[PDB]
């Protein structure tokens, strides 16, 4: 039903913990923007956000993962990876979009 | 399906503005349309005609013109917002005694209830922001 | 018709989305949708009182949350858990009073805490979210 | 001592401006010298002519342009960050070819030179951004 | 010799702890603006702030804390609260001023 | 005569900090002064390597880092912390090669990953510190 985004880095802002803390079961996010890196296999935050493939579809923005640095291959198991067309989609298949600033 | 984005930061400083491009693009490509382009905060600054940005990178406020141009889009900018950034038409300057504008003519200013009133009449309200 | 949520989480002062996202919730009142305003993370200290502005020469805008009753926003959130992570109690809060003209009732204070389960069934049931 | 103020942030938005500009009345004020107040990123902002900010609030360019006036203050505004933003003095205008300014005359566009100048006179650097 | 700030919010950035972790032994930390918050007794920081009393100098700015609503009484003991003229001192008093952003 | 740090702390492309930081060391490299650019927490994504702009419709700058040398820069400091809470070794950065025209040493890689304890001796040393 809701589709929550987030675009800040896990290591400099508290926007990704929240965001997991109040996405219930069968909601999307996607991490757009600096919010990339917390989709990168090996970092602190990879325990968390590997824990919230449960209940949560996750997603991350593929254009900002290569404009960081950073290939499919380097982003966790489980988390898919869409481009602006299919962040269009995921806006328009879930009911409601939810900004974490 | 009917859009609304509201993008609350100025160019280059914050990728916001950009996001919120390329989303619109891709999402007017696709056949969606976007009900209305509104800039609350640091976001008004995107309609400025003064700036000169490095050749060799986009011109985010050209460019917003451009793609306004091209599917008619309408884009707001909240005037409260923008008496106190700086932003100047045609009104303001005769409201506010200023002696020049700086507002592109792709943009119009006008109230927050705009914002209010494209939350109601699209289907999606994407925020891009800080 | 549609149902609004209002998502406040930055501190005041510090940066205006404070200040200007309230003046959204004013304007919005008067297009009479089912308004909800939610506090969240560092946003409930938007609702503190006793703020004293003369120090860093701004103009104190808190009193304005106490006067959403009047525009008919009848419901207002707050995150228990962000208050009690910033050691919080709904007494570090202001009162905002409320009175359905409608029905004669007359409420002292709306502004309701609530547990996170409870906040995430309101993001659930909105149409739509202003974000700041 | 003299001091040097770097801001990068634009008025309103951030406290940043709010913050340099307390520090530096209180700075001014004990005797110390503020050898330049340099602006850069969205700070270029604080230098426009045409805000028109609430009357019940403070008004952060001109409170500014009062303080320069009473200490002398030289205040600097990075001239490719204010190409991006849209901050325009004759100069500029004339070079770039917009069709009007809104520099408050109070602020001087220059090089990004004139940052690090100050660092080395100053006996402090003292940054306030987000 | 280094008079660090941190301008922004504990919950909200990592800017106190980086702060907390690399200044030194006689090193003056001062919280403004949003950095107000870190100073109140009673958050979920308390005690590491608390810890830092221990080889650091911590000073939170007075008109900031009135503005978020707190009074000199909700500061944690240790922490010496100043004002405009006196956040202007600590940089005089110190070498370096070192910005947390 | 003076030591200048210039203190990186953001991720790139999220915000302009890390571009128009970069602009200042070119241009501070002119005035010769002790110059050392340190990069610290989300500081160490600015040096990654393979960055690829196109899709997000962006400049990419990166190149400008690896040219460094050439303007005298030599003391260039990666925290190490980070690259470990981030997963990431000095593999994942890009190479800056810098060598003493006035001595004939070339070397193929100034950048240097140091420990916290290096890290705050650095802060100690310098007599300036530019922020963003």
């Amino acid at each position: 039903s809701i589709l929550h985004t987030v675009n800040k880095s896990p290591f400099e802002r508290n926007s990704l913990e929240s965001c997991l803390k109040f996405a219930t079961e069968g909601a999307s996010v996607l991490l757009f923007e600096d919010g990339i890196y917390a989709a990168l296999a090996g970092t602190r935050v990879e325990s968390q956000v590997t824990e919230a493939l449960g209940k949560l579809k996750l997603y991350v923005l593929g254009p900002d993962l290569k404009a960081r640095g950073f290939s499919d291959e380097r982003v966790i198991p489980g988390i898919s990876v869409v481009d602006y067309a299919g962040f269009v989609d995921l806006t328009t298949e879930c009911d409601t979009v939810q900004a974490w600033l | 399906m009917k859009f609304a984005l509201q993008i609350n930061e100025g160019p280059y400083q914050h990728q916001a503005s950009d996001s919120a491009y390329q989303f619109a693009k891709a999402a007017l490509e696709k056949g969606h349309e976007i009900f209305r382009v509104f800039f609350y905060h640091d976001g008004v600054n995107n309609s400025t005609r003064l700036t000169t940005p490095p050749q060799d990178d986009r011109h985010i406020v050209n460019r917003w013109a451009e793609l306004a141009e091209q599917y008619e889009l309408d884009m707001v900018v909240c005037v409260a917002a923008a008496q106190r950034r700086g932003i100047v038409d045609e009104g303001e300057a005769s409201r506010n005694g200023k002696d020049a504008t700086n507002i592109h003519p792709k943009f119009r200013i006008s109230g927050l209830g705009q914002l209010v009133e494209a939350a109601i009449q699209a289907d999606r309200l994407v925020v891009f922001g800080d | 018709v549609k149902k609004f949520m209002y998502l406040n989480r930055k501190a005041p002062y510090g940066t205006i989305y404070a200040w200007e996202a309230l003046e959204v919730v004013l304007i919005g009142a008067a297009f009479d949708q089912d308004v909800c305003v939610l506090f969240l993370d560092d946003g409930v200290y938007q609702l503190t009182r006793g703020q004293d502005t003369k120090g860093i020469g701004m103009k104190n805008f808190s009193p304005t949350y106490r006067t959403l009753g009047d525009y008919e926003v009848r419901r207002i959130y707050v995150d228990r858990d962000s208050l009690e992570a910033r050691g919080l109690t709904q007494d570090d809060l202001v009162e905002i009073a409320f009175e359905d003209m409608e029905t004669e009732e007359e409420f002292d204070n709306i502004v309701e805490v609530i547990d996170s389960a409870r906040v995430s069934e309101l993001m659930n049931e909105s149409d739509a979210v202003f974000s700041f």
